[PDB]
């Protein structure tokens, strides 16, 4: 829907997408109930990394709208997350220097320099790879 | 009627100081003349109290004296109450006079000797004073048996038994002031606000509202100065139940749309947490989830004239803050889901 360009019906499926990681939890094998996805679809980084992304692909939907607010809150939740993304910190910093810089930005600049893949599926970091912006270490040495 | 007005501002100046510590002067001719007049007024009560132009011109004297001394600043006298206060006086002023522990030796003696003479006088034709202290000091302790023996917190506050009691006695007073036209009802209701505790004050007021007419004069007057102040109804709508407001609402749809706009104010101040299946308030006061889904829960269960206005009154909320269909993003769609 982001690609056919309709503002509502995205953030319709990310806030859907983002209720079915957190009221509910997929690591339930007190019933191994069937055959089930060993390694793909378990892993504690596979789900981190789909929280991460589905507040950053919903938070530029709030910029888009103009509700920069919103965007800032699904962003600064992205970076509680997965702290090791670094896109999810991007588009945080991006908001932050858009309106209040200074001691904020900053002090997330200390906490990438405290900082410094395992087995996330295809699907997903093809499309990390997609979203992610090409001007993002060019963001962080400023 | 004339005649009246020595005799009654004499008793009252009497009565006030029943209740006053100087008691050393006093005696067998004080008490004997007090109670002689306090004997007049009874009569008067029995003989010419119903259906007289003299009735309402004592009432006029009475909330004139009762304004003029105001119960601010000088001395907060509660004084002979009313018209019905005349056919008891005498019991008034002898329990102030029993309640100065300054009064003399002899006089207490000369008066519960003429309270009290004994069963000699078994035979009285006017039921009398004796009679009057024994069957309140009956009352008395039936009422604290019954309190602690039979007493009951209702929870339809409507049908409670203090309440009802303390409710219809603000009304009684608020039809005198009303009637007397010296000071509005509502400097009244502010000194009120200003003095008591507020808690119980307001529950009293929620009951006065659907207590039928008993002559809604008083009803009418509540609403007006409740409108006339909003940050006093912002805590009415806040202290209480839900049923309770309810009904003031489907009774005097006056209120209806000013406390629908009080939850519009104070759902728009929530934030959804994605942890925690939840809206929360930032600040500690601000009314949780709960309390909101009980109180338009209430409003729902409830007349037709109300149910279509909020329902209306949120959907048109729902819409103005992006109308979505799954939660996360409006207040408004939780509710509304929440509440099929
Ligand atoms: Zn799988």
């Amino acid at each position: 829907w982001v690609q056919l360009g309709a503002q509502k019906v995205a953030i319709s499926e990310f806030s859907r997408c983002l209720e079915l990681l957190f009221r509910a939890t997929p690591e339930e094998k007190e019933q191994g109930a069937a055959f089930n996805c060993e390694q793909g679809c378990k892993s504690d980084a596979a789900l981190q990394q789909l929280r991460a992304a589905a507040l950053i692909s919903r938070g530029l939907e709030w910029v888009a709208s103009g509700q920069d607010t919103k965007a800032l809150q699904d962003f600064l939740l992205s970076v509680q997350m997965c702290p090791g993304n670094r896109d999810t910190y991007f588009h945080l910093l991006q908001t932050l220097k858009r309106l209040d810089r200074r001691d904020e930005a900053t002090a997330l600049w200390w906490r990438l320099e405290a900082q410094t893949l395992w087995s996330l599926p295809l699907y997903l970091e093809s499309y990390l790879s997609w979203i992610r912006p090409s001007d993002r270490d060019a963001f962080l040495e400023e | 009627m004339e005649s009246l007005l020595q005799h009654l501002d004499r008793f009252s100046e009497l009565l006030a100081v029943s209740s006053t510590t100087y008691v050393s002067t006093w005696d067998p001719a004080t008490v004997r003349r007090a109670l002689q007049w306090a004997r007049y007024l009874r009569h008067i009560h029995r003989r010419f109290g119903r259906h007289g132009p003299i009735r309402t011109a004592l009432e006029r004297r009475l909330h004139n004296q009762w304004r003029q001394e105001g119960g601010f600043g000088r001395g907060p006298v509660p004084g002979l109450a009313n018209f019905q206060a005349l056919g008891h006086c005498d019991v008034l002023l002898s329990l102030r006079l029993l309640e100065n522990r300054a009064l003399g030796d002899a006089a207490r003696y000369h008066l519960v000797q003429q309270l009290f003479p004994g069963p000699g006088v078994r035979d009285a034709d006017e039921e009398t004073l004796q009679e009057s202290l024994a069957r309140l000091a009956r009352r008395r302790s039936a009422v604290h048996m019954l309190r602690f023996n039979g007493y009951r917190e209702n929870p339809n506050l409507q049908e409670d038994s203090l309440m009802k009691t303390q409710a219809e006695l603000l009304l009684e007073r608020l039809q005198e002031v009303g009637k007397a036209e010296a000071e509005r009802p509502a400097r009244f209701l502010s000194s009120l606000w200003e003095r008591l505790p507020q808690n119980n004050f307001l529950k009293v007021i929620a009951v006065a509202l659907l207590q039928p007419p008993l002559s809604g004069e008083g009803s009418q007057v509540l609403v007006h100065w409740l409108l006339g102040n909003s940050e006093v109804f912002a805590a009415f709508c806040r202290a209480l139940p839900a049923g309770l407001l309810t009904l003031v609402t489907s009774r005097h749809p006056a209120l209806s749309p000013v406390y629908l706009g009080l939850l519009t104010d104070w759902g728009q101040r929530l934030h959804y947490d994605l942890q925690k299946g939840i809206w929360v308030g930032t600040e500690s006061q601000d009314v949780p989830w709960e309390e909101l889904h009980n109180r338009f829960q209430s409003l729902c269960q409830a007349p037709p004239p109300l149910k279509d206005k909020v329902l209306t009154a949120l959907e048109t909320c729902k819409a103005q803050d992006g109308d979505f269909e799954v939660p996360g993003l409006s207040i408004w769609t939780d509710l509304l889901l929440a509440l099929r």
